[PDB]
RNA sequence: AGGACCGAACCGACUAAUGUUGAAAAAUUAGCGGAUGACUUGUGGCUGGGGGUGAAAGGCCAAUCAAACCGGGAGAUAGCU
RNA sequence: CACAGGUGGUCAGGUAGAGAAUACCAAGGCGCUUGAGAGAACUCGGGUGAAGGAACUAGGCAAAAUGGUGCCGUAACUUC
RNA sequence: AAUUCCUUGUCGGGUAAGUUCCGACCUGCACGAAUGGCGUAAUGAUGGCCAGGCUGUCUCCACCCGAGACUCAGUGAAAUU
RNA sequence: GAUGUCGGCUCAUCACAUCCUGGGGCUGAAGUAGGUCCCAAGGGUAUGGCUGUUCGCCAUUUAAAGUGGUACGCGAGCUGGGUUUAGAACGUCGUGAGACAGUUCGGUCCCUAUCUGCCGUGGGCGCUGGAGAACUGAGGGGGGCUGCUCCUAGUACGAGAGGACCGGAGUGGACGCAUCACUGGUGUUCGGGUUGUCAUGCCAAUGGCACUGCCCGGUAGCUAAAUGCGGAAGAGAUAAGUGCUGAAAGCAUCUAAGCACGAAACUUGCCCCGAGAUGAGUUCUCCCUGACCCUUUAAGGGUCCUGAAGGAACGUUGAAGACGACGACGUUGAUAGGCCGGGUGUGUAAGCGCAGCGAUGCGUUGAGCUAACCGGUACUAAUGAACCGUGAGGCUUAACCU
């Protein structure tokens, strides 16, 4: 459930997606939107995207 | 009843000395370390005294290496050896529980002499 | 809390089926005025077995 | 649970026990027979009775000590002088409990406490 | 094997010379009179009914009275069974002893636990108050939730629930026993055993072991 | 009985002044630990050249209770405060070397014999 | 001296509990704020409804207020129950 | 409503106390229009509590605590 | 930040552990100069965080004192159906 | 013409897709320690930091910190931090009124239980003459957890490092039952200190009120933190699994015939309830052995006489208890009170004497007082009665005496 959740429907609906990755230990999370799909995406585009900067940061040192 | 108060009486000491509440009393406890038997000397004010037959009993309070230590003892167990009173103290109380919170000069007790 | 259907004289008389009376047993006779009273208790005229407790 | 407790409250205070027993005591020795509520008088005896051993014996401390149980120098001085030298020779008992029937007013058990010598 | 019955006198200490203090609860076990034997050709069980202590004859009704004098015993204060094993066998008008008990190590003693009246779940099943304070209103005590929504829509049997407490059948096990004095006719028996002083105790040789 | 949040004196001369049990360790829900019994502490509070600092956190033995330890025959000993004797994380064997004020009986094992030899007193 | 300080009367009403078919259609108990001031209070007067009054909350205007109450248009109208 | 509410002015004893606070009293007036018992759970209003001491909880809510007079002494900062 | 979505931003402090707090940074979704900007002693039944004292708030409840609840006598409702 | 909602709290209950403990197969299983699958639901299955949080991260534990259903269980059980009205502000949108799955500070949680259900406790009748006891056990419920150390044994295994299975003992954690001997709490019913004030004419000594005025101790009882005990062993039948013998199928084959093992699961074993078990069971004992009349003439109704065993009622009461009930006792009596003695607690009463100017101290003095305790004691109250309950107990068929 997203914290601020603002009636019936918010208060009992598991919207917030939480991605981890084991290996590498990072973490995204979306709760942007009303569906816990877009948020599964929206929280899948931010774990490829904090992967790729991962990987730039150690090819950049 | 008569039976418990029977069973009781073979059970008690027959010497024990006459201490008051404020008597600077030595009790020496028998010990045992592994085999070897000994008496130990736990020394101080009797800060109470519970008189209740068989289950007599009597608090000792010492000041032991800079600590309070209070030793309740069971008057009439084998542990006991022995009861010595050292200096009567004289107090009006029957519990000087009061003592717990003074140290030093504060905590002195006239001597009962008398 | 309250009821929602209406109890009967049938479930009433039912639950009243304790709450009779008690008669007593017998009342005791005192032996010297023949006085009847409540056992253990003193008789209207002041006696208890046999004896006048209370004048008047 | 109330084992193995003595003493009845009566719906009262401790203090308001103590006073309405003092009174009660008073009017025991004053008038030699009272009625009250069956309870009141089973627990008048216990107040009561412990005065009249006390005057058994006549000395300024016992009756220092009575006036502070009943505060009334009249009932001090017929318990020392006339119950006592009655009740001499009675170990106990010196009240009887008859009872009477029920009070009008709120159909409670009502008793007759007397002085058995009476 | 048989048990005694017997009273509970109280509880003591017992002083061991090296000085350990031993709690011990004092059980008057006077003798048990045999007022019938029970076998499987009459009664289809094998078990001896026993009497102990003495009664008023005015309390004694006619009834009881038959018993007792059919036994050959004086009257008792009650009468107990015992289930006979396999071997043992006892005769009517036997009396038995607290020596029975001078090689048993352990004992199992029941009694009547002392009555704690109507009690509430805190004190009868140990169920946790709640808040005293933050704004608890009239529930500091009070039991809590007894049950679901609509499934089940009842309450399920055996719930825990405010009642009777003690005054029942109390039973505690393999308890050693300290000292068998024949003479006194006492059973010194290590620890605490239900009920009050002056109550009923029957004494039995240790089931578990 | 000691319980999370006890703050307890220190017997060594470790340098710790203050310590915080922390948990109680040797069993689920364990409540209390007396006499005789390891704890995890915090330090609060350290002498400035100490081996121990403030906030580290280790192992410890109690000492010494205010509710005090039942011997055989029913007597009891009772202290006037709750000390305890810092022990290493893994070893759990003592970390200083003096101790400081007496000591129970119920201390002596073979896992603490080290502070039963150093107390000044041994009750 | 002070829209100064502490604190009763007095005025208020920040917290909790109780009460919630109440002792009470807003209170009680324990605390709480102001307490010589932009203070508080008695008696009498004046402002009237799309009007009053409002250190402003749409607050208050007789337990009634995003337009009082009473009577009338009036049996408004009601594709709704 | 014979309702724990609301209702302006006047009078102002003693002891202690700064006091019209507060405690106990005077003059004076009252015991509050259902009682009697019992002494379960539970609710309300209080008292005390071993060891611990905010671990409670959204939050130290509530409770506990502090509390007077005289004297000593008193920090950052400051519009002094 | 009463403003920042991402976001529990990152770094430092405090804690054994701190989505809150405090000090920085600036990448200000979407600060900004009388619908005022930034400070500010004093003040506040104002919001957040921390410490000492204190404790039945809690570990974990126990006992006691009163008023109900229970029994007896008298009077004698209510919602709902 | 209203099915109250996130989280927490209290209380749970079920599923197994099992987190731990139990049993097994394979292993890239030497041992230790694991992996993976199968069987198994008996018991067990954290406390804190942050946040309204669920979630999550973190700290420190644990044998383990299971996954779920139950209106994402549970507000006529609690809370009310979040959400969700009315006040206010920021950012942003709009010319504005206003608005924001933006944020920020504040903001009423009712219900006396009729029914079912559940926890306890009675009354009635039944069980076939009545009554007092003791049982049996159909059935039902409870309980069932686990760590660490030591021995085996530094043995098996291993190059070493390390390090067992099987079996045995001890001691803990959590949970539960009982109890109060000890250690404590409480102890407004016991004793003492003390402040203000009032009263007892005054002094002396007391009492009242001030939260028990404030305190200090403390008996009984109740009670935990106190201290005893428990989980089992064993047995039966099994799960996965392991097998023996053994053909169909000259071999093979745990299976088809036959036979043996095999787990905290099941049935017992342990504890408690339990004959309304209407299928109302069993055993022991006690009591009642009169006459007459009618009718519709029968398991009929009366009349007189008789009133048993026992019960109830009443009273004194109880470690029994809301009321019932249960227990003890009622003069041939220790049931309650009182009384007597003891104990316990408090701590040296009063009065008197002495010392001191006085406060006060000392002696009489471990004094006085002392609840619920213990041991005794008929002094008081438990009244002779009365009341209910009857008079030999149906039919049929067997067996035996007859
Ligand atoms: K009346
Ligand atoms: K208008
Ligand atoms: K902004
Ligand atoms: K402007
Ligand atoms: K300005
Ligand atoms: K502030
Ligand atoms: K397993
Ligand atoms: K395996
Ligand atoms: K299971
Ligand atoms: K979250
Ligand atoms: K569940
Ligand atoms: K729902
Ligand atoms: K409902
Ligand atoms: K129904
Ligand atoms: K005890
Ligand atoms: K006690
Ligand atoms: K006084
Ligand atoms: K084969
Ligand atoms: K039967
Ligand atoms: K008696
Ligand atoms: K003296
Ligand atoms: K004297
Ligand atoms: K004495
Ligand atoms: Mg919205
Ligand atoms: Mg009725
Ligand atoms: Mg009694
Ligand atoms: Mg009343
Ligand atoms: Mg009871
Ligand atoms: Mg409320
Ligand atoms: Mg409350
Ligand atoms: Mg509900
Ligand atoms: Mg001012
Ligand atoms: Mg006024
Ligand atoms: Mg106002
Ligand atoms: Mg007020
Ligand atoms: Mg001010
Ligand atoms: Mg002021
Ligand atoms: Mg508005
Ligand atoms: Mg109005
Ligand atoms: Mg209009
Ligand atoms: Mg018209
Ligand atoms: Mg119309
Ligand atoms: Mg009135
Ligand atoms: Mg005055
Ligand atoms: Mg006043
Ligand atoms: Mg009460
Ligand atoms: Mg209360
Ligand atoms: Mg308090
Ligand atoms: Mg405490
Ligand atoms: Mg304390
Ligand atoms: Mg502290
Ligand atoms: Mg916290
Ligand atoms: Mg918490
Ligand atoms: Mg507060
Ligand atoms: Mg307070
Ligand atoms: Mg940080
Ligand atoms: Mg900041
Ligand atoms: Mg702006
Ligand atoms: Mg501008
Ligand atoms: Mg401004
Ligand atoms: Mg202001
Ligand atoms: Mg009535
Ligand atoms: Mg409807
Ligand atoms: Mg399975
Ligand atoms: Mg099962
Ligand atoms: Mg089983
Ligand atoms: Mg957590
Ligand atoms: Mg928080
Ligand atoms: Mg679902
Ligand atoms: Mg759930
Ligand atoms: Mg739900
Ligand atoms: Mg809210
Ligand atoms: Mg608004
Ligand atoms: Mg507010
Ligand atoms: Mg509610
Ligand atoms: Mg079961
Ligand atoms: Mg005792
Ligand atoms: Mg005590
Ligand atoms: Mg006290
Ligand atoms: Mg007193
Ligand atoms: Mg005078
Ligand atoms: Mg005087
Ligand atoms: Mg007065
Ligand atoms: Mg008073
Ligand atoms: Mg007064
Ligand atoms: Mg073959
Ligand atoms: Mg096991
Ligand atoms: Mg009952
Ligand atoms: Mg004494
Ligand atoms: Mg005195």
């Amino acid at each position: 459930r997203t914290s601020g959740a603002g009636g019936q429907h918010v208060n009992r609906t598991e919207s917030a997606v939480r991605i981890t990755h084991i290996p590498t230990g990072i973490v995204t999370q979306c709760q942007n939107d009303r569906s816990q799909h877009k948020n599964k995406d929206q929280a899948m585009k931010q774990m490829k995207a904090k992967l790729y900067e991962l990987e730039m940061q150690k090819k950049n040192a | 009843s008569n039976i418990i108060k029977q069973l009781e009486q073979e059970q008690m000491k027959q010497d024990v000395p006459s201490f008051r509440p404020g008597d600077t009393v030595e009790v020496k406890v028998w010990v045992v370390e592994g085999s070897k038997k000994r008496l130990q000397a736990f020394e101080g004010v009797v800060i109470a005294i519970r008189n209740r037959g068989l289950h007599s009993a009597f608090t000792v309070r010492k000041i032991s290496n800079g600590e309070g230590v209070e030793r309740v003892f069971q008057t009439h167990s084998p542990v006991v050896d022995s009861i010595s009173v050292k200096r009567r103290g004289a107090v009006r109380k029957a519990k000087l529980y009061y003592l717990r919170e003074r140290t030093g000069k504060a905590a002195r007790i006239k001597e009962r002499l008398n | 809390a309250v009821q929602q259907n209406k109890p009967t004289r049938s479930k009433r008389g039912m639950r009243r089926s304790h709450d009779a009376l008690t008669a007593v047993t017998s009342l005791s006779v005192d032996k010297t005025s023949g006085e009847k009273h409540l056992r253990h208790h003193i008789t209207a005229d002041g006696y208890y077995r046999g004896r006048k407790v209370i004048a008047k | 649970m109330r084992h193995r407790k003595s003493g009845r409250q009566l719906n009262r205070n401790s203090s308001h026990r103590q006073a309405m027993f003092r009174n009660m005591a008073g009017s025991l020795v004053r008038h030699e027979i009272i009625k009250t509520t069956l309870p009141k008088a089973k627990e008048l005896r216990r107040v009561v009775e412990p005065l009249i051993t006390l005057a058994k014996t006549d000395s300024v401390a016992n009756r220092r000590l009575a006036f502070a149980r009943t505060r009334d120098n009249e009932i001090v001085a017929k318990l020392f002088n006339e119950l006592g030298p009655r009740f001499a020779s009675r170990a106990g008992g010196y009240t009887r409990i008859l009872k009477c029937g029920f009070r009008a007013g709120d159909n409670a058990p009502m008793a007759y406490i007397e002085l058995v010598d009476r | 094997m048989i048990g005694l019955v017997g009273k509970k006198v109280g509880m003591t200490r017992i002083f061991t010379e090296d000085g350990v203090s031993i709690p011990v609860t004092v059980i008057e076990v006077e003798a048990n009179r045999v007022t019938q034997v029970k076998d499987l050709a009459n009664d289809g069980y094998r078990a001896i009914q026993v009497t102990t202590g003495a009664k008023k004859a005015n309390r004694v009704t006619k009834p009881e009275a038959g018993h007792f004098a059919k036994a050959g015993v004086e009257a008792g204060r009650g009468l107990w069974e015992f289930r006979l094993a396999e071997g043992e066998e006892f005769t009517v008008g036997q009396s038995i002893s607290v020596e029975l008990f001078a090689d048993v190590k352990k004992v199992d003693v029941t009694g009547t636990s002392k009555g704690k009246g109507f009690a509430g779940t805190v004190k009868r099943w140990n169920f946790r108050t709640q808040d005293a304070t933050h704004g608890n209103s009239l529930s500091h005590r009070v039991p809590g939730s007894i049950g679901q929504n609509q499934t089940p829509g009842k309450v399920f049997k055996g719930k825990k629930m405010a009642g009777q407490m003690g005054n029942e059948r109390v039973t505690v096990q393999s308890l050693d026993v300290v000292r068998v004095d024949a003479e006194r006719n006492l059973l010194l028996v290590k620890g605490a055993v239900p009920g009050a002083t002056g109550s009923d105790l029957i004494v039995k040789p240790a089931v578990k072991a | 009985m000691i319980q999370e949040q006890t703050m307890l004196n220190v017997a060594d001369n470790s340098g710790a002044r203050r310590v915080m049990c922390i948990k109680v360790l040797g069993g689920s829900h364990r409540r209390y630990a007396g006499v005789g019994d390891i704890i995890k502490i915090t330090i609060k509070e350290a002498i400035p050249r100490g081996k121990v600092k403030k906030g580290d956190v280790l192992k410890a033995v109690v000492v010494r209770t205010k509710k005090g330890v039942r011997r055989p025959d029913g007597s009891v000993i009772r202290f006037d405060g709750n000390a305890c004797v810092l022990l290493n994380n893994n070893s759990e064997q003592p970390i200083g070397t003096r101790i400081f004020g007496p000591v129970t009986r119920e201390l002596r094992s073979e896992k603490f014999m080290k502070i039963i030899s150093l107390a000044p007193e041994v009750l």
